[PDB]
């Protein structure tokens, strides 16, 4: 029997125990061992965990509101959601959240961390971050105050028609919000999507946002392994803005939907991705009830871009790659003109364009598009 | 600008195992303006490919 | 039956997972998860690992790998590496195109210990000359300094450093102590020395303690649980002792320290110990497989377990960045004042040894 080896091993444990626990525990620690040893994101749900995760839902218990993911085995936060207390703190993407509540988080299921972040909004919680930049495993606490914020908002640009449009999380009406904002400024001839630092969102909104700017459309493919269950998304015919120049921004703090929409455009040559590589959260997971009063959480399909590639590990490699930094400024005043010369708040300001270079190069890449468009009359 | 914590090479003189014949990133990174020009050319190429 | 849960789960992991794995690799991925999740030290050994473990001195150069580069801290005198004069920074560039410098695992694990008779011409390069070189380095089985007696500068105390509890530490200690037998003090150095044969620790303990129980290995089984009790032939029942422990001391090195402390037969000087109080015997389960599992725990004569709890030294003290050496004092064959002053742990060991001598006199 191919199945024999497991029962043979467990039988040995029964007689050469060092603890005192029945076969129930050996089975429980066997299954939970398998899931964590198969893929990073999976986890087990016993009767209690399944019961307390099946139905509970409320806005208050959202908690810090940050998002978490697995890098290579060491847990790391992917990006703090803009405006949350963690965002206002020193939390930054790419760091390893070693412990929560002074509890060793190493080799612990990610869904447990997600549950731990949940709690009453007015409750302090400590975290032992680890920043590769520094040699000290810094520690800091912050209250669980939950903030709900539609990150969608259209800000004009002072001296250009181009529209700044930040999407830092796909809520239920991100598509409607962006459509209304863009419609409010018909005169504009440019969009610079700042998907930077956007941990992710729900696919039924990223697909709509991508459909907004594409006519024919083969957006994403949630394939999996069952050929009969493979799903392919296609953008409908309508495309209100199928000609506006675009320039997307992406950094390591954006994954899942934030590289579903960015990746989709890059493959349709419908925009130029600017910034640096993304995290690469390219898998989906569902909660499958397995046995009586229990369930598991296992990846079921990987996201496929139009060109057939996968976001699981490679991420998105932006066409124009530039790391954040302050824009160089003029320093010298040359003698351009001499004696005997001949004669004859609520908007994005040049200061906020200057302090950061990634937004200065995204607007520049819109100017070249305008020039090329004018060359065709 | 660049962000790095440890040398990309193990050592400056280890692990590395006609210069004018073509530009190389080491000289591009010295002059931001040439980098911006290459970026503008890349945007032009992408825009031109959008007309296929 | 009771195997319903795993059988029901393995079906879902077979139909819904995205990579379409087989029922064999999943099972190899299941029991592997069980042991790793059972106890921290447990591990699964397949047939390949079985033959590897079944079938011994290392090259001896301390591969610190500091800053990635394989920087040698100190070679071992027993190996020809010391004879050649391997200097700090010497690198093993590569064995066969694997770029061992990126991560040195395979070489040390299975080329230095396994088959020591390998032709040693492994890209001999130096810090000052990256190009390949020839230094006529030879490799073979290497003796280790499991016992190292350096005596002391001017006092009747014998510095005894044991780096590993191998089967011959007891006889070597006997010979060393019998050398300069007139000395009336001993300083054990267990700093490091992760462990060794339990029988050897019991022998070393019997070398001092007279009649009490040294170590107990009850575990769980009502049978087995064999006790070890001292014997009346303890040669030195009154010679002063002062053992030095550290975070790097565990297993054998912490059951000797624990036994002496519980009998009040020595002074434990140092810091908290690791707590490697567990015995793990490989157990074949199939024709070509075996599993390593915790089998028994070590309880001390007082009864306290050697868990991660470890041992709390009597005189807590740290190695010391700045010993008492430069605080405005003015107005090679043995242990001279130099290395005594280099670290404060040995200084405190010798100091606590002296008080014992004085107390011996007040009562004699």
């Amino acid at each position: 029997h191919m199945f024999s080896r497991f029962s043979n091993v467990v039988s040995e444990i029964e007689k050469k125990y060092v603890d005192k626990i029945s076969i129930s525990e050996i089975m429980t620690k066997a299954i939970e061992g398998l899931l964590s040893n198969l893929d990073a994101h999976s986890a087990y749900l016993n009767e209690k965990k399944f019961k307390e995760f099946q139905a509970q839902t409320e806005g208050e218990f959202g908690g810090l509101g940050i998002t978490v993911g697995m890098r290579d085995g060491v847990l790391t936060v992917i990006a703090p959601l803009e405006g949350t207390p963690a965002y206002k703190a020193g939390v930054k993407s790419g760091d390893n959240i070693l412990k929560i509540n002074n509890e060793s988080t190493l080799s612990m299921s990610i869904d447990d961390a997600i549950n731990l972040m949940r709690g009453k909004p007015k409750t302090p919680i400590q975290i032992t971050i680890v920043r590769k930049n520094e040699p000290k495993p810094l520690v800091f606490n912050i209250i669980r105050d939950i903030i709900k914020l539609p990150s969608v908002y259209v800000k004009k640009i002072k001296e250009t028609p181009y529209l700044y449009v930040r999407v830092s999380g796909f809520d239920k009406n991100v598509t409607k919000s962006v459509l209304e904002g863009l419609k409010a400024n018909p005169k504009a001839k440019g969009i610079v999507l700042d998907l930077r630092g956007n941990p992710g969102g729900l696919l039924n909104q990223a697909v709509g946002l991508s459909n907004l700017f594409i006519k024919e459309g083969v957006l994403v493919s949630q394939k999996g392994k069952n050929k009969e269950e493979s799903l392919e998304y296609k953008a409908n015919g309508r495309a209100p803005y199928t000609n506006l120049p675009i320039a997307v921004l992406v950094n390591g703090g954006s994954a899942s939907a934030s590289e579903i929409v960015a990746g989709a455009l890059q493959d349709h040559k419908r925009a130029v991705i600017i910034g640096e590589k993304t995290f690469g959260k390219g898998s989906v997971q569902m909660l499958l009830p397995v046995n009586k009063d229990e369930a598991i959480k296992i990846t079921t399909a990987r996201y496929y871009l139009p060109s057939g590639r996968t976001i699981q590990a490679k991420g998105i490699t932006p066409d124009i790659v530039i790391y954040p930094g302050k824009v160089p400024e003029n320093e010298n005043k040359f003698s351009l003109k001499e004696a005997d010369l001949k004669h004859h708040e609520k908007e994005v300001t040049p200061k906020m364009i200057n302090d950061d270079i990634q937004l200065k190069t995204a607007i520049d890449s819109l100017k070249t598009w305008s020039i090329v468009d004018e060359k065709m009359d | 600008p660049e962000n790095e914590n440890k040398f990309s090479l193990k050592e400056a003189d280890l692990k590395h195992h006609e210069e004018e014949k073509e530009v190389t990133p080491k000289m591009i990174n010295d002059d931001i303006q040439l980098k911006t020009a290459i970026d503008s050319l890349k945007t032009w190429s992408i825009v031109d490919e959008k007309m296929d």
